[PDB]
């Protein structure tokens, strides 16, 4: 259900067996994963 | 590496547990409220 516009590119993970959002630093999504297991991280700012 | 806080229900920190020690001349189960959550541990030798 997560809308947002950026550029995608693969991740850094620890990531976790049930979780999946990312939320970084100060509830910014930074890092998700697919519904088919590939865990990316989004940055949102294509460039400003 | 966030410092996120929540505000919750919560076991205290250094809080008093009414532990029931049971042992072979002692069965410990009366009728205990429920009380907004319990915390609950089960020391056992294959978790009995």
């Amino acid at each position: 259900g997560l809308t947002g516009t950026g550029v995608l590119t693969p991740s850094s993970k620890r990531f976790q067996p049930f979780q999946q959002f990312g939320r970084d630093v100060s509830d910014f999504t930074d890092s998700v994963r697919d519904p088919k297991t590939s865990e990316i991280l989004d940055i949102s700012p294509c460039s400003f | 590496d966030t410092l996120y806080l929540t505000q919750d229900l919560f076991l205290p920190f250094y809080s008093n547990v009414t532990g029931f020690h049971t042992i072979n001349h002692t069965f410990g189960n009366p009728v205990i409220p429920f009380k907004d959550g319990i915390y609950f541990a089960a020391t056992e030798k294959s978790n009995v």
